[PDB]
């Protein structure tokens, strides 16, 4: 039900007259979002399937009503950018996007390793061509070229992991046919056979090393602070560590251990330089390489308490930090730098917007249990079952974490704003929305976030 | 003795001719191994594709 209707989005955008375009993107994608937490949301004893493989099913995937989410709250930020330029180049880029969620409804709902993999893979070309234009900044290639560097030199490697695996055992194919998983005997052969099917989500999902590929994605903006959010989806992107882990090589896992100490320090020293950044993008960028870095260090634990919290991180991460580049959006569409020290003044000009400033930025810490805190909470006692030393290094992350909010709210606390002429008028209607529709779903997921945190919960 | 053909000899038959039997294998020494049998029956469409998808 959900092929077709996104790809019936495609002619609507083209077909509209130039004085609509907008008020048609947004309507007819919000009734969509509708549709998949009306039906998506059942579950038996297991796994269902939905169709035969062009889309399969949902097995621990809340995390495709999400993409649905911010199916029309892209649309909803870049209102102020792109309204000086082209009518025909508004209808090119809305379809880009939607291409983008197309592509996004795909690796969800399949439950293949061979079909999720190349369209997967589809999301990094509209990326490409959605950062290299439009950016408002200078040296915006080295932002489209180190993303097709990084992580194309470790996805292609799986090309020569996955074929060689369905070549020895059966077909991947259908996931739930995959249950004729022998062990492997943690050969010399099969450490480059667990590696080369890792390292392509080692690179989406940002670790200590092979991790500037994120921050330069971020400062180097695709626009101002509104296409990020796509690249928040990226990062959630590496959701199939989920499944390789689990259904690939569950034996093996003594090669795991080197890289959940390697984004330990992933945690602390990704922290340590998002203190004294500059830009405001920036401590958006480097905060999301540890909140992200929580989740890596759980997977390849491989316990039932780290798949909980891991899962609730995902949906956590992909409406609180999407949030904060709402926040980002709006200071920088008034004065147009994003540094820190010279936006500095609220409540003087931006009273309402001060209140959604914290609803955004203490969510970073464990506030009353929204999504953020069941989502740490669970990974960090399954820590515990895999060494008692942990919080020691868990312990300094959450200080850090104060250090994140606080900081970001203090040097806007500072009432002066002196130099600023501009920044006069307070709030748009679609201004103020941006921090509703992204708040109130996770105030909304404080009651019963079960429909979250899922795989078998 | 005097008999002169006036238009040649244009391949003549020996009838009379027994001595020894033609086919007694003049070079063959080895039958050759049997070639790939032939399948017989039409084709039936059953997995449709056996490629990664559909």
């Amino acid at each position: 039900k959900y092929i077709i209707p996104t790809i019936m989005l495609m002619p609507l955008t083209w077909l509209s007259k130039n004085n609509m375009i907008w008020v048609n993107s947004t309507a007819h994608s919000l009734l969509i979002s509708f549709t998949s937490l009306l039906l998506m949301n059942q579950f038996g004893d297991n796994s269902l399937n939905f169709s035969l493989l062009f889309f399969s099913d949902s097995l621990s995937t809340p995390l495709l009503i999400l993409t649905m989410w911010l199916l029309p709250l892209m649309l909803m930020a870049s209102q102020h950018h792109l309204s000086k330029e082209n009518l025909t180049r508004k209808k090119l880029f809305i379809t880009m996007l939607i291409s983008l969620q197309l592509f996004l409804i795909m690796t969800f709902t399949a439950m293949e390793l061979i079909l999720f993999y190349i369209l997967f893979e589809a999301t990094l070309v509209p990326t490409l061509i959605i950062i290299t234009r439009w950016g408002n900044q200078t040296e915006r290639l080295n932002a489209g070229l180190y993303f097709l560097f990084y992580t194309l030199a470790g996805s292609l490697p799986l090309l020569v992991a996955l074929i060689y695996i369905q070549n020895t055992v059966g077909s991947l194919n259908f996931l739930m046919l995959q249950y004729w998983v022998q062990p492997v005997h943690n050969s010399w052969s099969n450490v480059f056979m667990w590696l080369a099917c890792m390292m392509a989500f080692m690179v989406k999902m940002p670790l200590y090393g092979l991790h500037l590929w994120l921050p330069k994605a971020h400062v180097e903006a695709p626009i101002a602070g509104s296409m990020v959010l796509a690249a928040v989806l990226l990062k959630l992107g590496g959701y199939g560590m989920l499944r390789i882990t689990l259904i690939l090589n569950p034996m093996t896992d003594f090669m795991a251990y080197p890289f959940i100490m390697l984004s330990l320090w992933g945690m602390i020293m990704t922290s340590s330089i998002c203190l004294r950044q500059t830009d405001l993008k920036s401590l958006i960028a480097y905060s999301s390489v540890s909140h992200m870095a929580l989740v890596i260090v759980a997977i390849l634990i491989q316990t039932p308490w780290s798949y909980m919290g891991a899962t609730a991180l995902m949906i956590a991460h992909g409406l609180t930090s999407s949030m904060l580049f709402c926040l980002a959006n709006s200071n920088y569409e008034r004065i147009h730098s994003r540094t820190m020290i010279l936006a500095r003044g609220l409540q003087t000009l931006l009273p309402l917007m001060a209140t959604w400033w914290l609803l955004a930025s203490l969510t970073n810490l464990a506030l009353p249990p929204t999504i953020n805190l069941i989502g740490e909470l669970f990974v960090v006692m399954s820590t515990f079952s895999w060494s008692n030393i942990t919080i020691i290094l868990m312990g300094v992350n959450m200080v850090i974490t104060a250090l994140y909010s606080l900081y970001m709210l203090i040097m806007t606390q500072r009432g002066k704003y002196t130099y600023h002429i501009n920044n006069i008028s307070p709030s748009f209607t679609r201004e103020n929305a941006l921090m509703s529709l992204h708040i109130l779903p996770l105030l909304l997921l404080t009651l019963n976030p079960k429909i979250i945190l899922g795989p078998l919960y | 003795g005097w008999v002169r053909p006036d238009l040649g000899d244009l391949s003549k038959v020996t009838k009379v001719k027994t001595d020894r039997p033609l086919p007694e294998n003049p070079y063959h020494s080895r039958a050759r191994p049997e070639p790939n049998p032939e399948v017989e029956g039409d084709l039936k469409p059953a997995r449709h594709g056996s490629r990664l998808f559909f």
